[PDB]
C-alpha cells in the first residue's frame, strides 16, 4: 500500500559543508529544486 | 516477520514518518 | 552612536539594468536586512549643531544613509582608509547648483555659527573629478552607497513624508549614479556645513515588480520563516499548508587541531643547501620522515626561479601531512626545468628522469650559477643523449653503457652562457597521501581536545566537522581509523593519546513551516525534522542553529513529535479532523481557544 | 571519484586552490547529480 | 633584506633579460551596458520585419516593434518571465 | 567593453609567459597577480 517516504537535501548530498561546492552547483540551475519536488510528491503520494 | 537519530546513512537522506501509525491502521 | 532605531521595509534598490513587468523575481545582493537595526545621529552626532568635529563612521560591504531635511545641512560624503593625506580618499560635495566628486590624496582637516568655507584646502595628486546635477535636489534624501567591482554605486530616493519623522511605507532606490573609482573605502564620515546609518549584508529578497518597470513590495527571504516560504514558493500568498523551505544544520563552535607532539624538523636545509649536488642522468633521493614539515625555510634559502606544485597548492603545503616525503636534488641547465613535470615529452623526461603522471608533489628550481658557473665549471654533470629504451617513472640507471657511441656528456658551463645554458638546482618533493596515515605534517599549533560537543577537526591532516565521544570499539594496536558499512569515516584514534573517539554527525535536518494561510493569518509554526527538542533549544541558546530566524519558542508551545521537533504550536488533547499534516498521527490547525 | 583526485571535498579544498578545485568539484558535483536523478527517477518508478 | 631593486640591462644581455614593454588590458563584459565598442558602421534601424540585429554588442535575430513598456530612464534593457531578452533600447535614439 | 583599463609596465622578457591568470611564479605573486576569472589581453613588445 505504502512506500518509505524519503527526503533528500540536494546541496549536502552533492556539497556538503562546502560554500565552494555549493556556488559551483549553483551553475547547473534548479536541479535540486526539481529532486525536492519529485520526493516531496512522492511522500504525499504515500499517505494518500 | 515484515522487518530520532540518523544513525545510518547520515548524508543528507532523512526518512519521514507515515501521517497514519500503525495504531491507527490497526483501528 | 547617538540612537538606534528599526529600518522598517526601506533600503531596497533596483540590482540591475533589467526592466522587469509584472513579476516575482529572487535575487542575491548586498541589501540593508528589514528590521535591522540602523544607527540614529541629537544633530552631527557627538558634534553639535557648530562644533569643531565629528567621528568616522565604518563603511561595512556598503552604506545605507538617510536624512528627512530640508535645510540642507548634510552638504556632503567622504570616503577612504586613513583620510590623513597618505591615502586618496572620494569627496562627494553639493553647493546646491551642482554635485561635485573628486579623488584625491586629501588630508582631513576637521572640516565641517554664521560662518560658511571651504573644505579640504589640501588636496595633492588629484586623479578624478565629476560634476553634475546635484545629488539632493518633508525629503528624506535616501541613499545606498555599494563600493563592488571597482565601481561605487551611489542610488537614491526622495519622498513627500509630512507627518512621519522616519516613514513606515516602502519604496525601492533608483540608481543615481555610478563610478568607475577604484578605491578601497574601508571607512566614511558625513559632511554637515536628523540622519540615519545602516549596513548591508549579502541577502536573498523577492521583489515584487508592478507593470511598469518599478518595485512595489519586497520580502526578505532570511527574516522570519514566513517570508522563507513566500521566497522558496516565489509568492506573496501563501496557501494553507506545510511547506519544506529549508534545512537546518547545528554549527561547530569551536575548532581543534591535534597532530604529534614531534620537535623534530625536516633537513630540508641539507637537501636545499647541499655542498654538491647530484648528476643529471642519476639524482640524490632522500628520505624525509618524522619530522615537521616546515616549508617556510625553502623560501627563507632563496628566491626561487620556479616552485610550481602539481597535486598541491604551494601555500597550503604547512597545513597538509604526508606519508612519503622524498626529495630528488639535482641540478640541471635553465632550459630543461619546464620539461620537468607530468606529461611532458623530451630527452630529460625520457633517458635521464621520468615523473609518474598521477604526481603530487611540488618541482623547485633555483639559478645556482653563483656557485656552479665557472670558466672549466662543475663537473658534476652527466647528461644521457641517448637510452636504448625510454626510462620508467621513479627509475634510475646508474651504470653507464656504450651504444653499439658514448651516451653521457661532462661539461661544465661558463658564467658568460644564457641563461638556458646555465645550471640551476632542483629539488622535487614526492609527496604521497594516503588518509592522513602518519607522522610527517607542517608546523600547526596543537589545541585541547574537546568532546561531547559539535566542533571542526584536523586529526593528522583528517579534516572535518563532527561530535567526539569516548569510543568503545576495539581497534588493534596497528589500526589507527573505523569506517561504517558505507565507508564514511566514524571514529580516529588521537595522534598523541592514542586514544579511540567516536564520530557522530552533528544534528542537520529539514525545516517545515506550517501556515494557516497568509489570508487567515501571519503566524507560523516551525517543524524541525528528525530531531530533540533538547538539542534544537541547546543550539538556539549557543547560537548555532544554521537559520538566522527564531521562533518565539516560549513555554508550553514546544512539542515533541515522532517527526521532529514543532515549535510555535500548543499542543491539546482535543482531537479533530486532520487539516495540515505533520506525521505520525499528529496534524496541525489554526484554532479558536480559550475565548 | 568520478575522476576527481579524492572523493572528499574537504581533502580538495585542503590541498588545491580555488582554480584548480572548481575542476576536481565539477566532477565531483557531475556524479553526484547523476547519482540523485538515478535515485529520483527510480522512486518515481516505483512510486507508480 | 631590500625587497625592491633598481638594475638597468645592458644591449649584451641575452633576451631573456632584456627589457620588453607590457600593456595588459582588462575587459569587463556585462552583457552590452555600456559606450565603449569597436569601430563598426552603423545602419539604419529596420522595425516590422525579421533582422538579425548587433545592439551594443547584443547579437540575435527577430522582429523590432515599437515598444509600449515603461522604461525608467535608467533602465536599457527589458526580460520577460524566464529571462530571455524581449526588449532594447535604441543606442542613438533611446527608442524603446 | 564596459571597462577597458590598460596597466603600462616593463619587465624581464623571461616573465612575459608568467604573467597569466593560473600562473605561479614571483611575479605573479610579489609584483602583480590576475584574476583567474579574467578577460581581458596581454600584449608584449620588446622594447630593447
Ligand atoms: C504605469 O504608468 C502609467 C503612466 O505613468 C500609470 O498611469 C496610468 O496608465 C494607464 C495606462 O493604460 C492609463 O489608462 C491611466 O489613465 C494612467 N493614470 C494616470 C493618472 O495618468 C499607471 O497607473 C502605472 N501603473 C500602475 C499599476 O500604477
Ligand atoms: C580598509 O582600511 C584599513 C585601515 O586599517 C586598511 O588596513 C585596509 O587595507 C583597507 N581596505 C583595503 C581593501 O585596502
Ligand atoms: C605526547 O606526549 C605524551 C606525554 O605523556 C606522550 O605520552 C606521547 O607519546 C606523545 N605523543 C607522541 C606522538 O609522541
Ligand atoms: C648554507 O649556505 C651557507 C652560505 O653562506 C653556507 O655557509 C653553509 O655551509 C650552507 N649549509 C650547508 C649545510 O651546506
Ligand atoms: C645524497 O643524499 C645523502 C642523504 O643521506 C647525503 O648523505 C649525500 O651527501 C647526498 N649527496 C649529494 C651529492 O647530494
Ligand atoms: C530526547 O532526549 C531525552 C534525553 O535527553 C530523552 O529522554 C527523550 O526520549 C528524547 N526524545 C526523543 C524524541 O528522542
Amino acid at each position: 500500500v505504502s512506500m518509505t517516504k524519503t527526503s533528500v537535501d540536494c546541496t549536502m548530498y552533492i556539497c556538503g559543508d562546502s560554500t565552494e561546492c555549493s556556488n559551483l552547483l549553483l551553475q547547473y540551475g534548479s536541479f535540486c529544486t526539481q529532486l525536492k519536488r519529485a520526493l516531496t510528491g512522492i511522500a504525499v503520494e504515500q499517505d494518500k | 516477520k515484515v522487518t530520532l537519530i540518523c544513525a545510518q546513512k547520515f548524508n543528507g537522506l532523512t526518512v519521514l514518518p507515515p501521517l497514519l501509525t500503525d495504531e491507527m491502521i490497526a483501528q | 552612536t547617538q540612537s538606534y532605531t528599526n529600518s522598517f521595509t526601506r533600503g531596497v534598490y533596483y540590482p540591475d539594468k533589467v526592466f522587469r513587468s509584472s513579476v516575482l523575481h529572487l535575487t542575491q545582493d548586498l541589501f540593508l536586512p528589514f528590521f535591522s537595526n540602523v544607527t540614529w545621529f541629537a544633530i552631527s552626532g557627538t558634534n553639535g549643531t557648530k562644533r569643531f568635529d565629528n567621528p568616522v563612521l565604518p563603511f561595512n560591504d556598503g552604506v545605507y544613509f538617510a536624512s528627512t531635511e530640508k535645510s540642507n545641512i548634510i552638504r556632503g560624503w567622504i570616503f577612504g582608509t586613513t583620510l590623513d593625506s597618505k591615502t586618496q580618499s572620494l569627496l562627494i560635495v553639493n553647493n546646491a547648483t551642482n554635485v561635485f566628486i573628486k579623488v584625491c590624496e586629501f588630508q582631513f582637516c576637521n572640516d565641517p555659527m554664521e560662518s560658511e568655507s571651504g573644505v579640504y584646502s589640501s588636496a595633492n595628486n588629484c586623479t578624478f573629478e565629476y560634476v553634475s546635477q546635484p545629488f539632493l535636489m518633508k525629503n528624506l534624501r535616501e541613499f545606498v552607497f555599494k563600493n563592488i567591482d571597482g565601481y561605487f554605486k551611489i542610488y537614491s530616493k526622495h519622498t513627500p513624508i509630512i507627518g512621519r519623522d522616519f516613514p513606515q511605507g516602502f519604496s525601492a532606490l533608483e540608481p543615481l549614479v555610478d563610478l568607475p573609482i577604484g578605491i578601497n573605502i574601508t571607512r566614511f564620515q558625513t559632511l554637515l556645513a536628523d540622519y540615519y546609518v545602516g549596513y548591508l549584508q549579502p541577502r536573498t529578497f523577492l521583489l515584487k515588480y508592478n507593470e511598469n518597470g518599478t518595485i512595489t513590495d519586497a520580502v526578505d527571504c532570511a527574516l522570519d520563516p514566513l517570508s522563507e516560504t513566500k521566497c522558496t514558493l516565489k509568492s506573496f500568498t501563501v496557501e494553507k499548508g506545510i511547506y519544506q523551505t529549508s534545512n537546518f544544520r547545528v554549527q561547530p563552535t569551536e575548532s581543534i587541531v591535534r597532530f604529534p607532539n614531534v620537535t623534530n624538523l625536516c633537513p630540508f636545509h641539507e637537501v636545499f643547501n647541499a655542498t654538491r649536488f647530484a648528476s643529471v642522468y642519476a639524482w640524490n633521493r632522500t628520505r624525509i620522515s618524522n619530522c615537521v614539515a616546515d616549508y617556510s625555510v625553502l623560501y627563507n634559502f632563496a628566491p626561487f626561479f620556479a616552485f610550481k606544485c602539481y597535486g598541491v597548492s604551494p601555500t597550503k603545503l604547512n597545513d597538509l601531512c604526508f606519508t612519503n616525503v622524498y626529495a630528488d636534488s639535482f641540478v640541471i641547465k635553465g632550459n630543461e626545468v619546464s620539461q620537468i613535470a607530468p606529461g611532458q615529452t623530451g630527452n630529460i623526461a625520457d633517458y635521464n628522469y621520468k615523473l609518474p603522471d598521477d604526481f603530487t608533489g611540488c618541482v623547485i628550481a633555483w639559478n645556482s650559477n653563483k656557485l656552479d658557473s665557472k670558466h672549466s665549471g662543475n663537473y658534476d654533470y652527466w647528461y644521457r643523449s641517448f637510452r636504448k629504451s625510454k626510462l620508467k617513472p621513479f627509475e634510475r640507471d646508474i651504470s653507464t653503457e656504450i651504444y653499439q657511441y658514448f651516451p653521457l656528456q661532462s661539461y661544465g658551463f661558463r658564467p658568460t652562457y644564457g641563461v638556458g645554458h646555465q645550471p640551476y638546482r632542483v629539488v622535487v618533493l614526492s609527496f604521497e597521501l594516503l588518509h592522513a596515515p602518519a607522522t610527517v605534517c607542517g608546523p600547526k599549533k596543537s589545541t585541547n581536545l574537546v568532546k561531547n560537543k559539535c566542533v571542526n577537526f584536523n586529526f593528522n591532516g583528517l579534516t572535518g566537522t563532527g561530535v567526539l565521544t569516548k569510543s568503545n570499539k576495539k581497534f588493534l594496536p596497528f589500526q589507527q581509523f573505523g569506517r561504517d558499512i558505507v565507508d564514511t569515516t566514524d571514529a580516529v584514534r588521537d595522534p598523541q593519546t592514542l586514544e579511540i573517539l567516536d564520530i557522530t554527525p552533528c544534528s542537520f535536518g529539514g525545516v517545515s513551516v506550517i501556515t494557516p494561510g497568509t489570508n487567515t493569518s501571519n503566524q507560523v509554526a516551525v517543524l524541525y525534522q528528525g530531531v530533540n527538542c533538547t538539542e534544537v533549544s541547546v543550539a538556539i541558546h549557543a547560537d548555532q542553529l544554521t537559520p538566522t530566524w527564531r521562533v518565539y519558542s516560549t513555554g508550553s508551545n514546544v512539542f515533541q513529535t515522532r517527526a521532529g521537533c514543532l515549535i510555535g504550536a500548543e499542543y491539546v488533547n482535543n482531537s479533530y479532523e486532520c487539516d495540515i499534516p505533520i506525521g505520525a498521527g499528529i496534524c496541525a490547525s489554526y484554532q479558536t481557544q480559550t475565548k | 571519484k568520478f575522476g576527481a583526485i579524492s572523493s572528499v571535498l574537504n581533502d580538495i579544498l585542503s590541498r588545491l586552490d580555488p582554480p584548480e578545485a572548481e575542476v576536481q568539484i565539477d566532477r565531483l558535483i557531475t556524479g553526484r547529480l547523476q547519482s540523485l536523478q538515478t535515485y529520483v527517477t527510480q522512486q518515481l518508478i516505483r512510486a507508480a
